[PDB]
């Protein structure tokens, strides 16, 4: 609504956060890629995209309820029926991901980096799965090179959380 | 109810002894290399979270492992099943998630008094001849160093039943209960 | 107090075998048998008395009773003396 | 500063078999896996205080705990009590923190000789199965183990009187005493 | 008195306790994020918030007395009637979870922190961080602190608990 | 349907497996390049990088498994049998390892810890307190012996004489490989 | 005096003489603390304050004589005679705790850190500590001083430790 | 055989990047890119594929010899005895030796070496090598300061690779 | 190799095993229990009352005291003629 | 020199527990209490004692007395030959 707003939530973020932020609105930065979170924030408000609700979507995507409440004065129910009633602006493809990443070890990315190299031609499992987007291989319609790669891991747990995503969709 | 606050009560009342039995007994659902770093019941109770072996909606592992290292008193405490209901649930094939050649070995380890595992240690360089001969070495570990060496196996049993038939009797009749499932 | 343990090291050295028993025998009721196995000299009895407070440095009278079964009057004055 | 002096003095006077006994007093209030580190008797007053049941105002534990495995001479030393000051204490219910169960069994520890020992080994073999059958371990041990198999319960009692009956009298006694209390 | 003072206090404390320090003056810095104590310190000096007696009352919850005997020349009876007087700069949430997070050794935040899974997402972990990131979800507040006091209690910890609440009964 | 093979290989390797994998290739891996190894995927990689071992060519990871008395990964994943390997390296043709590496490796194998500490006892003349450290691998003290060039291929000389003054059985490894060579 | 002889010196002394060592040499760099041996000497030699009667007295007080010998081809009569003759490089209390530390074992930091768990931290003593650790903690907190000692005198005379109260005695009188 | 160069260089490594920098230094501002080297030897004439192929048989990367390059360390190895006056055997030498110094070496190394260097702060072997090239003292004839402070902390079997590299010209 | 020290192994090697329970028994009061109980020779005994300076070289009453109820007259004499 | 540091392994080599104890023992004013604690191997305290240099091959008397208080005549002997 107001630049020292934004300003203030560009501010107090983290380096993750950042980063997370930035991959999340990968979908909407289609046309414009923002090499820094405050250029992307000042392209959302020069378009009319960033919205109070969508900042509130943004940070709840994020889970830092305390800068939802020390600043939108909102709480966590109130922004989830939002989400439930307003249309979401960022596909839950992109949530799914980003939950993925959350949970990945870092000697478990780096053994999924060596199996998945010879595909492809330190790295963080976002980092992985947007040069996968580049090389189209992984989309949100087709993933199982990526459960399929999750089993041979021994990770079991998170092709549960695939299929329930791909049995929710459909 | 709360099953984290389950799961972290039945972890409290494992010591060292029954952590590295259970680590033996379930070493075919983890590698080594994930089993290495395992030193209290909450990692090894995480890393069976990992696989989907262990859930709130599934415990059939969770009640057959405390049933194998015969602690009684867990299965009825906190997860509130008597050893009857376990026995006819093991009695029904297909629901036996653990081979039965790890409870076999698991068994003899458990029926070795200290001198019969000073003796069997002994015994054991007929073959093998002798890596290290420090006495430290608990039944468990020179069992997994013995099948390392595909020296004792599935089908591969003679070693075993050769020196322990030069200590004991009983480990005979259990290793041959053990051969009439085949 | 090193007075009294002197004087009880040396009625204790002068026990017997058969002494020994009898006192065992005796003194049966207070502690349990585990307590009174492998005793094998009066003076470990006497430290295991030691615990239960009932021979202590001010009041002795309970060992005075006990040796009086032994018809030992020689340490019944050999302790008179000593508490003098 | 008077408190830790105290807490400190009274734990120099205790040898490893008090630690033992002390230890087995108190297992509902010390979960299995923090027991087994403890070496002396400050590894177990930091536990307890960590329960928030041994405090500089609150002494009744400690009193309890050093009645019960009988040494009056630190009683009457430092915490300034006689046999019949806690006694009567003892005597009124609603202030006794050890469970009647546990002073029963340590007391029927206390009353068993070496091969009274053996024997009740022996008798009670059928259902451990030689899995025990070393003799350098105590009864207290055996004790636990047969409450690890849901053998000796608080409401099961049928095989500890079918041993001392077969064992001995004063035993039977004693649970005969203990039933009659509840 | 000085710009230099600062200097020395920065070289003096180690990481262990900078970060201790970087916690305590979290809350009063509530829009900036340092990642050092050197800025942050520039900061509230800039800001005028950091003075003479603010440094002494900071230094002394750090429990490091003898930068104080040394740098400020300040004794802790002096130190004490200041803080009894002039009202203090960090509340008394920061200092009690200091408190709380001191005794908790390594073995046990690992217990807790497998318990609190459930409502969150040997490395060394210590628990300024962990209580920071609750903080993060809204879970831990100078107002709500039952979830951290039945947590304490179901790990058998029960003297943080009375802690906890006497902390609860001074309001 | 390679790299899952070795993924898996590589899931089944501790700490001191590890390390004697690293010792065993220290000819075909420098020193620097050693130092961030920390699981045997990266051995792995870095291996394939010297065109050493490819999906075609896997005969150095069979004898580096055999050289360790690890048959079980052998026999069960890379299917094959210790008698067929026996054979292939008894030809003098087909040993990538080089002798030397093996009998240092079989003698850390035969010490103990005691033995162990009665070699770190006897050599505060070469080696400095600071590098024994009182918790180094054998391994460690071997490599550190190499590093100052006393107990090379053709000076065999102080190890011989602190196994005499340790243990005799290690004689007999020792002269039995001088008597091959 | 070159960069050779303190390598020399610091691939010649294990970790368990390096914290001594540190300790020992807290007073004369009291600016900063140097993590390791190498460090603090580069400092030391940089300021100037470090040179050969500096060494030599050094690692007398460590008790290593053969060092000086082997590297700075010197006796113990040599650095005796230069303690004498210049002043103190490190104060006595510091030398006098390190006495008192070298005769204390395992099993009894164990009773001290119990006995003074009141005045510090919990989990700060859960790690293995050193009794050099505890007086560095405890000087922390302004407990200890050098003109200030009765309480540890206190609370070694609770352990049953004589002998050490008797050093303790002996130092307060000579000063 | 024109665009392969981006290929090559986008499959090296960091510390790979700067070994490659040190190897080419003998051949002004140091480029960061090939693309000036590509440049240079384009118009001298030398850039050739045997020239690629000796360089990557140096820094032994046989893996992109036979992907890129189609040929193997036999076809480069017989190429090399052609002409192998591309790179100093001095620069070989210095690249061989510094593989084979650990984090505490070259700390070591560094310290030691402080000595009558300025204070420059965090860099490898190869980066020191070029410190005592502005100062002028490693001269491919004479390396006695180089051996006198590798003599120091205790590694002989490198002062041996120098004493015979020094003997066999 | 001092003569004190060198005297007092002298001393302890020359005990037998009841000897050392009965000096066990009586050095009880200044002793604690947990110390005593670990104690397997004489040498140990006398290192830890080295500790609480009541046995020293300057003065050794407590020794020659500790002789006296042994009844050892041979270890009396060599403690007298150490002095000299 | 290497032969004495052989030499010194050898006659470090054959020392009962009991003797390592009574040697530890021995030698408690020179080395300081925590040193003691974690010798393990006579071998050890020999590399111990030679830091502070009272041992070496050119004052050995010191070995000597020491041998000649442990009641081995065999190892005394075999140290005055070495050096023969």
């Amino acid at each position: 609504m107001s630049a020292e707003v934004i300003h203030q939530v560009e501010e107090a973020l983290d380096t993750d956060e950042k980063e997370m932020l930035l991959f999340l609105c990968r979908d909407v930065a289609i046309d414009v890629v923002p090499p820094n979170v405050r250029d992307l924030l000042d392209i959302l408000r020069e378009r009319g995209k960033l919205s109070v609700g969508d900042l509130a979507e943004l940070l709840y995507r994020v889970r830092r309820f305390d800068l939802l409440k020390r600043i939108l004065k909102m709480d966590r129910k109130a922004v989830e029926t939002h989400l439930l009633r307003n249309p979401h602006l960022v596909s839950d493809y992109r949530v799914l991901m980003a939950e993925i990443g959350e949970d990945l070890d870092k000697s478990d990315v780096s053994s999924l980096i060596f199996l998945m190299k010879d595909y492809m031609g330190e790295k963080s499992f976002l980092d992985l799965v947007v040069e996968l987007e580049k090389l189209n291989l992984v989309a949100p319609d087709q993933l199982d090179l990526l459960e399929k790669c999750l089993k041979n891991i021994h990770r079991i747990d998170l092709k549960t959380k695939i299929q329930k995503y791909k049995q929710s969709v459909q | 109810m709360d099953f984290s606050r389950n799961l972290y009560d039945i972890g409290e009342q494992l010591d060292s002894e029954d952590l590295a039995s259970l680590k033996f007994l379930s070493l075919d659902y983890i590698p080594q290399r994930k089993q290495e770093p395992i030193k209290d019941a909450l990692m090894l109770f995480q890393r069976l979270q990992e696989k989907r072996m262990l859930e709130e909606s599934n415990l059939s592992f969770l009640k057959e492992l405390l049933f194998r290292i015969n602690r009684l008193d867990l299965l009825i405490t906190y997860l509130n099943t008597r050893k009857e209901e376990m026995e006819r649930e093991l009695q029904t094939p297909g629901r036996a998630q653990i081979s039965a050649y790890r409870v076999m070995l698991y068994q003899i380890s458990e029926e070795v008094s200290r001198s019969e595992l000073r003796s069997f240690k002994g015994g054991l360089q007929e073959e093998i001849s002798k890596c290290k001969l420090d006495d430290d070495m608990n039944l468990l570990d020179i069992f997994i160093e013995m099948e390392k060496r595909v020296i004792l196996g599935e089908g591969k049993l003679d070693i075993l039943k050769r020196v322990c038939a030069q200590i004991n009797k009983s480990l005979l009749k259990i290793i041959n209960d053990y051969e009439e499932f085949s | 107090m090193d007075p009294f343990l002197v004087l009880l090291h040396s009625v204790s050295s002068s026990l017997s075998s058969s002494e020994l028993t009898e006192l065992k025998f005796l003194c049966l009721g207070r502690v349990g048998k585990r307590k009174l196995e492998r005793v094998q000299s009066g003076l470990d009895l006497f430290s295991m008395l030691l615990e239960q407070n009932d021979l202590e440095p001010g009041h002795t009278e309970l060992l005075r009773e006990l040796l009086a079964s032994l018809r030992r009057h020689d340490l019944l004055r050999r302790v008179d003396d000593f508490e003098a």
